[PDB]
């Protein structure tokens, strides 16, 4: 009840002489490189404006050197943290951030490091509006990494792709359903539920039933088995074999479909 | 020769005629054929005049087409090409030689619009392909004019690359 | 080698006509392949609309990428999109191949039967093309 905020506020406010004692700890440390970082990341907990900039400058500088760059890429990921508390924010620095990943990814390959990376890239950009270029080096991580994390992360980099326009949502529609194999594979199952659905829906926003028809051969395993029949008959029936060049496995297929469609008949009459 | 594509176009136009039973649609027919011809005249007049170089500003391409189009299809190029500053969309290209009248034509009193609409409609083609989709309009305003409206969106990616 | 293939996107954006110029291998596999540069053609529709307009020349040499195959993009005065997919580039030749293949392109436009985006059927332009890539692609 009461007592929580109580507490509270009384905490804060008493970690305000917290935070003053640690800036002092801070001010005695600055009289080796860990210890750098720990003072850099320590005093971000509460985010330190400028003394960003110069931890930024002091870590780039010695970690040029100690080819163990997590200190100097977390160096440039908290400049971005300062560039937030940074109107102009040198923009770029998101440049540099953007150098962060691609370098970084190869000197270790400790993946979740290139995820967050890219991650903060991803809401920075967002704080310009100008989301292309970190739709493309999303793009460029998520092809790699796993077949899982591939596959959420193609969704995220996907529609994130999307974000800044809503068209041209082909490879988007591509590799969101070549990942939803793998999120049925290894995903929980509403997130890979939502791909399905949001991948279909914008299938059907630009129809474009070539590609659509074999997924929804998918959708017709996954209505065989669990989905509603009629949206695989349809989806055939529109295809329409003669005139759509249809295969051997194709006309097998809708003959299969005929069967499926035989089901919802009877179960109708 | 001349005759004979002035007759020849004559009864294009008529057959129209017979196959329309009004005014507007008929010249609309008439448009619809400049287009069908104008969607291959484009890229022919290409490479012979253009040198196979394609011009991303409205104002040269549209001046080319000016010289060029009328140039080989009627000779002399059109007299004018024109701006309007109060609507970015909206520009003239007068030619003050009808090519309707070129063969002498029927008393505007039964009907309004002629061969103007069909050469306006191959203006029209020429524009929707060189990407810049428009509507081209046969005006009897200071003699034979061709209002050009620009799309909107058209206008505006010119507008965006008129930002140097 | 580079296993070529053409492919035609129109001015309202609908695919029209395909060409391989690939050696013969994977065609179950290469009917797949052959939906998915489908789908290169939409995607190199949408970048090239912007690329285009970044230029005013024919040719914008080569634009997307899938980690085996280049995708190059030919845009025109009929700003048709003519496109290759290749493992391994030929650029050099294909500006004008390009050209040439847009020639005949015109021979088919001043034929008034083929219209607007209206599907290649014509004997002419498939014996053309088949030479055509006989010369430099498809070899």
């Amino acid at each position: 009840d009461n007592l929580r905020h109580f507490v509270q506020d009384y905490a804060v406010r008493a970690l305000i002489p917290y935070i003053e004692h640690l800036v002092a700890i801070l001010a005695e440390g600055v009289t080796a490189e860990l210890q750098t970082r720990k003072l850099g990341d320590l005093y971000f907990m509460f985010g330190h404006y400028n003394l960003a900039f110069q931890s930024y400058h002091q870590a780039k500088r010695d970690f040029n050197a100690d080819s163990a760059w997590q200190y100097y890429a977390g160096a440039l990921e908290m400049a971005a943290l300062s560039a937030f508390m940074l109107g102009t924010a040198q923009r770029k620095t998101y440049d540099y951030m953007e150098d962060a990943i691609v370098c970084y990814l190869t000197v270790c390959k400790l993946q979740q490091f290139a995820t967050r990376a890219t991650l903060l890239s991803m809401e920075c950009l967002k704080t310009a509006r100008l989301y292309s270029e970190v739709a493309k080096q999303l793009i460029r991580m998520t092809n790699e990494e796993s077949d899982l994390r591939s596959a959420l992360l193609l969704e995220q980099a996907a529609y994130c792709f999307l974000v800044t326009q809503p068209p041209m949502h082909r490879k988007y529609a591509f590799h969101i359903v070549l990942a939803g194999n793998r999120y049925s594979r290894a995903g929980q199952r509403k997130h890979a539920y939502r791909c399905y659905r949001q991948a279909y829906q914008v299938f059907q926003k630009r129809e474009w039933s070539l590609a659509e028809d074999h997924i929804q051969y998918t959708v017709a395993k996954q209505a065989y088995m669990l989905k509603q029949l009629e949206e695989a008959s349809r989806s055939f029936a529109h295809l329409l074999r003669p005139g759509s060049l249809q295969s051997a496995q194709q006309q097998t297929s809708f003959l299969k479909e005929y069967i499926q469609t035989q089901n919802e008949l009877v179960k109708r009459s | 020769s001349q005759s004979i594509v002035a007759l020849l176009f004559s009864e294009i136009v008529q057959y129209s005629q017979s196959r329309v039973f009004t005014v507007p649609e008929l010249q609309t027919r008439l448009h619809d054929l400049g287009q069908d011809v104008g969607t291959r005249i484009i890229d022919l007049y290409f490479v012979r005049e253009r040198s196979s170089k394609r011009e991303t500003k409205l104002t040269q391409m549209l001046l080319f087409v000016k010289t060029t189009v009328w140039k080989n299809l009627f000779g002399k190029e059109a007299e004018k090409l024109e701006h309007a500053n109060d609507d970015e969309r909206t520009y003239y290209i007068i030619e003050k030689e009808p090519l309707v009248n070129t063969f002498i034509s029927v008393p505007k009193d039964k009907g309004s619009l002629n061969c103007a609409n069909f050469t306006a409609g191959i203006v029209e083609a020429v524009l929707t392909n060189c990407g810049f989709p428009c509507k081209v309009t046969a005006h009897w305003h200071k003699g034979t004019t061709y209002m050009v409206k620009f799309e909107d969106f058209v206008i505006a990616r010119d507008k965006q690359m008129e930002e140097k | 080698m580079s296993t070529y293939y053409f492919v035609i996107v129109g001015q309202n954006d609908n695919p029209i006509y395909e060409k391989e110029f690939s050696t013969v291998n994977k065609e179950l596999r290469k009917e797949d392949h052959r939906h998915l540069t489908q789908f290169i053609a939409h995607a190199a529709l949408d970048l090239v609309d912007e690329h285009k307009w970044k230029t005013a020349n024919m040719q914008l040499k080569s634009i997307d990428r899938f980690n085996q195959w280049f995708v190059s993009a030919f845009i025109t005065a009929s700003q048709i999109r003519f496109i290759i997919v290749h493992d391994n580039k030929n650029d050099e030749g294909i500006k004008n191949f390009f050209n040439e293949m847009y020639d005949t392109y015109i021979k088919n436009s001043m034929n008034a039967f083929y219209r607007i985006n209206t599907p290649i059927k014509s004997p002419m332009f498939e014996k053309k093309s088949e030479i055509f890539g006989r010369k430099y692609l498809l070899s």
